[PDB]
């Protein structure tokens, strides 16, 4: 994906 | 194969016999517990002598009526000296009561 | 191989030493002090149980041991309303 | 088949005969009272069961029987779905008790005091603290009434516990009061002479301060729990301990003695309680943050699995401590399953953790946060990886939603200024980052990073996470492609720094890279980090390897007094 | 009376349990009639009124044992020279005594200790008589002991119920440990018995050498083993065969592998 | 679970306490058949089918063919089919006696 992972 | 409660005064035999086997093995069988002769013992299935020649299947201890569950009793006399004495087979006891809570109160 | 279950009241219910030993605690008072063979059958006392359910107590023995490992449908073993709660403690006590 | 036995079928035949014997069961040893009324709840007659709970003579007798403590966890949480309030019902008794014998003397006192701590322990052990703080408060009345030694050792042991009943309950504010009440009545121990030991209030104090986001201090009350463990704790306080103080290390980016920390837990709570133990499931869910926050994230999906099938079977259906398995699985599941897109089983646990969360507490519970977080980031990741517009329209307008009323709920109860309320306005601006909303995304992650900076210092793997996410947006999506190389050096530096080499969230700043060159060239740029980006994929092939983490936690591997002296040592 | 739940007094309940408990432990003669009495006193405690006295009756048996295993290893102290086959007939009454109060503390057992650091009347006996009558003794016993089956090396005729009651007594306080049965005999009598029997197995054979050539020597090596291959079954737990067994051949076979294949 | 334990009870109990307990069955099957209990209402007919295959008398015959006759209907609700063939030859059985 564009970006990581959700915190 | 027939379950009883040999029962005299107090005392209670739970013991298992053979369906087909008679009554004097039933007595017999009673050697091993209380140890007195088969000849000065008879037995009692209420106010019913039982011979020995008759088998258990005979004078009703058919395995419906006498399962392990609930065994069906047999009394018993020990002849005293010479002369049988009379069935006093105590009733166990009187189980506390309960009250019926659809008994209007 | 005989024992005499003396209940309360003073009913000496004899049943076969095979079944009493299912119960825990009449096994453990048939060891020690209490295996001594007086007379042939080892007289236990069961001063707070009453006779009306030593009966079923030794009722259920000689039907456990008959109907163990059976191999038909098993039936419930018959115990009246009245008794229940009796034979409750009773069944605890004797670790049955 | 086999013979039922004598003291069963009994059972059955005294349930049976319920309505005419119904007092009479109450006259019963304890050991059959609990069997009856197992039997009650086997045999469907929750109402019944209900009734009987529902009085503190009866349940206190109940609590009595610790062998089948977990047969009764599954039987009071029935009751608590059969709609019956048990928990509520009981606390409004004790309080109702401890009223009425308050004019009285010190020996009835501390026979209710110890029927109020077993009672309190049970409702805190249920997951309803907001119902077990009742029955603690009037023991601490109790205590509080009178000023010998023995009732403030009780007052201290019950704002121990009180303590950690509104730590669970989300009551940080009165956390910091209850700890005072705490330490003026150690402080009035200790001026007498007599000390009590403070391990499990400096812990309950390091939970508290850890969920406020206070890693610092946390860390430092960390230090203190640990400075006061004895080899004569309870088990149960030494766990308690030693999971608050891996949590700490962990967010204070120590893993190198949290990881020791929380495998000597996991290994005390499996051995003392058992590998179907409500603490035990404590221990694996803390276990499965640690392994979750230190890029092991494969092996945490597997203990949260553990932790939560451990917590579905003692407790329950409609449960706090099931519904923190859910959406503490949720999350895991989402991370893991995060480039693979198979959100189906993340999105079902996330939705069981919101649907008894709202059930159980209010709708301005700071729990009901979290649990909206994971299902609002599951939501948004589902929504950008179907194709109805439609649906990215619909599941992304949710996930704003519960994205503003999780973000709501952290800053009326936190603050502006928290790290969890970072966490929201970061996950708010990677919404609007795929909402195709793109002045307010930057807004949100300068938010972010802001908070995040000013408080967890310059180079923490949070502020790093935030750097990356405000990348990406630059990058992909601003095409200000100065700010975002920056910004991605600044992320693989800290990744680097944390995680080595083998961090797996170095990925989506390489490729933000390659893409990043690729947009303005410098080609031996984009074959210096094509070449750097499959070396980072052999090394994480070589490393992905592992085992199960249960086995890892082994069996005897340490003792307890030596990880806490390694741990001191270590600082 | 029934099995129903009353409140009783703990000091007139326990006295009448104190004596026939110790009438128990040194194996005294009790009544039948009152050994089944004890067992409803026991039940009539442990589920008493208004709070169960089974934690008060669970400390009042261990402050028994207590007293009992400390007198024992008080008595045996007074006894200088014959603490071994005394300590065997106490431990062979005591044993009895112990197998006989779990029996007796069955309820006790199984709905108090097993449904709540606790351990079983019958095993929580054995470990009193090891921390209170073994560990205390943990030198005095084992030297005469490893004396003995020295001197009956030597030729000597030893008791064979008291020599083989002492070393079993270590392996029978290990009923209850599940995880390690064999750790409190192997640490405590063994290691010190295999080091013995090195010492005695290496300070004759240089006897033996020195007045017997390689044939003769031979025919020791089949003499010597077979003779503590009795000793094995005779002053030694079955566990135990082949780790001494091979440990005589390590002093014996293996230090003379160098003249026997020459 | 309640009626069939009741019931097993006095299966060896005199006429009118049986006849009251077949009565009790009747209307408690009914009402479980009606409800759609079927799973439940078997058990209460299974019982009242154990009392009537106690004495084999005249009205014996006609409860007991009455409870086979409910039982298929709280059999092929349930979709027990395998046991609604035995259940009437049972009954048909008792109709031929």
């Amino acid at each position: 994906q564009k970006r990581a992972s959700g915190q | 194969d027939v379950f009883l409660m040999i029962r005299r005064h107090k005392t209670t035999i739970f013991t298992d016999a053979k369906e087909s086997s008679t009554v004097f093995e039933l007595k017999r069988i009673v050697e091993g517990i209380l140890k007195r002769p088969p000849d000065e013992q008879r037995l009692y299935k209420d106010d019913q002598l039982l011979d020995d020649g008759k088998t258990l299947g005979e004078c009703g201890f058919t395995s419906q009526t006498a399962r392990p569950q609930a065994p069906a009793t047999v009394g018993l006399a020990f002849r005293a000296d010479d002369t049988f004495e009379a069935l006093c087979i105590e009733p166990f006891s009187s189980p506390p009561e309960l009250p019926d809570v659809m008994k209007p109160q | 191989m005989y024992v005499k279950l003396i209940s309360s009241d003073g009913h000496e219910f004899i049943v076969k030493r095979e079944h009493a030993l299912t119960s825990g605690t009449i096994k453990a008072m048939l060891s020690g002090p209490g295996q001594f063979a007086e007379n042939e059958t080892n007289e236990v006392n069961f001063r707070e149980i009453p006779s009306h359910v030593l009966s079923k107590v030794c009722m259920y023995f000689t039907y456990k041991v008959r109907y163990t490992n059976s191999s038909t449908e098993i039936p419930e073993f018959p115990i009246a309303p009245e008794i229940a709660l009796e034979l409750l403690m009773a069944a605890n006590f004797l670790d049955c | 088949w086999i013979p039922e036995t004598l003291y069963n079928t009994a059972i059955s035949a005294v349930v049976d005969n319920y309505i005419r014997s119904r007092r009479d069961i109450r006259s019963l040893p304890e050991n059959i009272q609990f069997d009856v009324y197992y039997k009650l709840y086997q045999q469907g007659r929750l109402c019944q069961l209900g009734s009987e709970f529902c009085e503190l003579e009866v349940f206190a007798k109940v609590l009595r029987a610790l062998d089948k403590r977990h047969l009764l966890h599954h039987c009071f949480q029935a009751l608590m779905d059969h709609g019956v309030k048990v928990a509520s019902v009981l606390a409004y008794s004790f309080s109702r008790r401890c009223s009425y014998i308050a004019e009285s003397d010190a020996a009835v006192k501390e026979k209710a005091i110890q029927v109020g701590f077993v009672l309190g322990g049970f409702l805190s052990d249920a997951g309803w603290y907001s119902d077990a703080e009742k029955v603690f408060l009037s023991c601490l009345q109790l205590c509080t009434l009178h000023d010998e030694m023995l009732h403030w050792f009780r007052a201290v042991e019950c704002c121990v516990r009180l303590l950690h009943v509104r730590n669970g309950n989300c009551k940080y504010h009165l956390g910091e009061e209850t700890f005072k009440l705490a330490q003026t009545y150690m402080d009035k121990l200790s001026k007498h002479g007599q000390q009590a030991n403070k391990a499990a209030l400096y812990g309950e104090l390091c939970a508290l301060l850890f969920a406020k986001s206070h890693y610092d201090e946390a860390y430092k009350w960390c230090i203190e729990a640990m400075k006061e463990i004895t080899a004569g704790l309870p088990v149960k306080v030494v766990v308690d301990v030693l999971r608050q103080a891996s949590k700490a290390c962990v967010v204070k980016r120590e893993f190198k003695k949290a990881e020791q920390l929380i495998k000597h837990a996991v290994y005390l709570a499996r051995d003392h309680f058992g590998s179907k133990h409500p603490k035990y499931s404590d221990t694996l869910l803390d276990y499965g943050f640690y392994l979750l926050n230190v890029d092991n994230i494969c092996q945490s999906v597997a203990i949260y699995q553990a932790a939560l099938d451990i917590r579905q079977s003692v407790f329950g259906g409609k449960n706090i401590h099931v519904a923190t398995a859910h959406e503490d699985l949720a999350y895991s599941s989402y991370v893991h399953q995060y480039s693979s897109g198979k959100f189906d089983n993340a999105l079902f646990h996330a939705e069981r953790a919101i649907g008894i969360i709202t059930h159980i507490l209010p709708e301005d519970h700071l729990l009901l946060a979290s649990s909206k977080r994971v299902k609002a980031l599951i939501l948004e990741e589902i929504a950008i990886d179907c194709h109805n517009k439609e649906t990215e329209q619909r599941l992304l307008q949710e996930a704003h939603d519960l994205h503003l009323s999780s973000l709501q709920l952290a800053k009326k109860a936190f603050g502006e200024f928290n790290v969890q309320t970072a966490k929201h306005y970061g996950n708010l601006g990677r919404l609007y980052q795929s909402m195709r909303k793109f002045k307010e995304a930057e807004e949100m992650h300068i938010k972010a990073i802001q908070i995040k900076e000013q408080l967890l210092g310059q180079e923490d793997y949070e502020v790093a996470l935030s750097v990356g996410h405000l990348a990406s947006l630059y990058n992909y999506d601003m095409n200000q492609y100065e700010n975002a190389e920056k910004l991605y050096l600044r992320s693989i530096a800290i990744g680097k720094k944390l995680f080595g080499e083998g961090y797996s969230g170095l990925e989506y700043d390489y490729r933000g890279l390659i893409k990043l060159y690729n947009s303005i060239g410098n080609y031996e740029k984009v074959f210096e980090y094509h070449n750097v980006l499959s070396n980072w994929n052999r090394l994480r092939d070589r490393q992905y390897s592992v085992t199960d983490a249960l086995e890892d936690v082994s069996t005897s591997p340490q003792s307890t007094e030596e990880v806490v002296q390694s741990f001191l040592i270590s600082q | 009376t029934s099995l129903k739940p009353r409140v009783v007094d703990f000091d007139e309940t326990w006295n009448k349990l104190l004596t026939t408990i110790k009438a128990v432990v040194m194996l005294e003669y009790v009544e039948r009639a009152t050994w089944n009495d004890r067992f409803s006193d026991i039940y009539a405690l442990c589920v008493a009124y208004p709070e169960p006295l089974g934690e008060r009756l669970y400390t009042e048996t261990k402050i028994f044992l207590e007293n009992h295993v400390r007198h024992l290893h008080k008595r045996v102290l007074e006894s200088e020279e014959q603490v071994l086959v005394m300590y065997h007939r106490y431990w062979e009454e005591y044993s009895k005594g112990a197998d006989y109060m779990d029996c007796l503390y069955r309820y006790l057992n199984t709905q108090f200790i097993k449904k709540n650091p606790l351990m079983e009347i019958g095993e929580l006996a054995l470990d009193m008589w090891r921390k209170l009558m073994v560990e205390p003794l943990q030198a005095i016993l084992i030297r005469m002991l490893l004396r003995e089956i020295k001197n009956d090396r030597g030729g000597e005729d030893p008791n064979q119920k008291v020599i083989h009651g002492v070393i079993n007594s270590f392996v029978h306080v290990e009923q209850y440990k599940k995880k390690f049965p064999l750790k409190f005999y192997q640490e405590i009598f063994e290691s010190p018995f295999l080091t013995e029997t090195g010492e005695y197995y290496k300070q004759e054979a240089s006897n033996l050498l020195q007045e017997s050539n390689c044939s003769q020597y031979m025919e020791k090596v089949l003499g010597r083993l077979k003779d503590e291959e009795i000793r094995c079954r005779k002053y030694l737990h079955p566990s135990s065969y082949t780790k001494v067994i091979h440990e005589c051949q390590q002093r014996m076979v293996a230090d003379h592998l160098q003249f026997l294949h020459a």
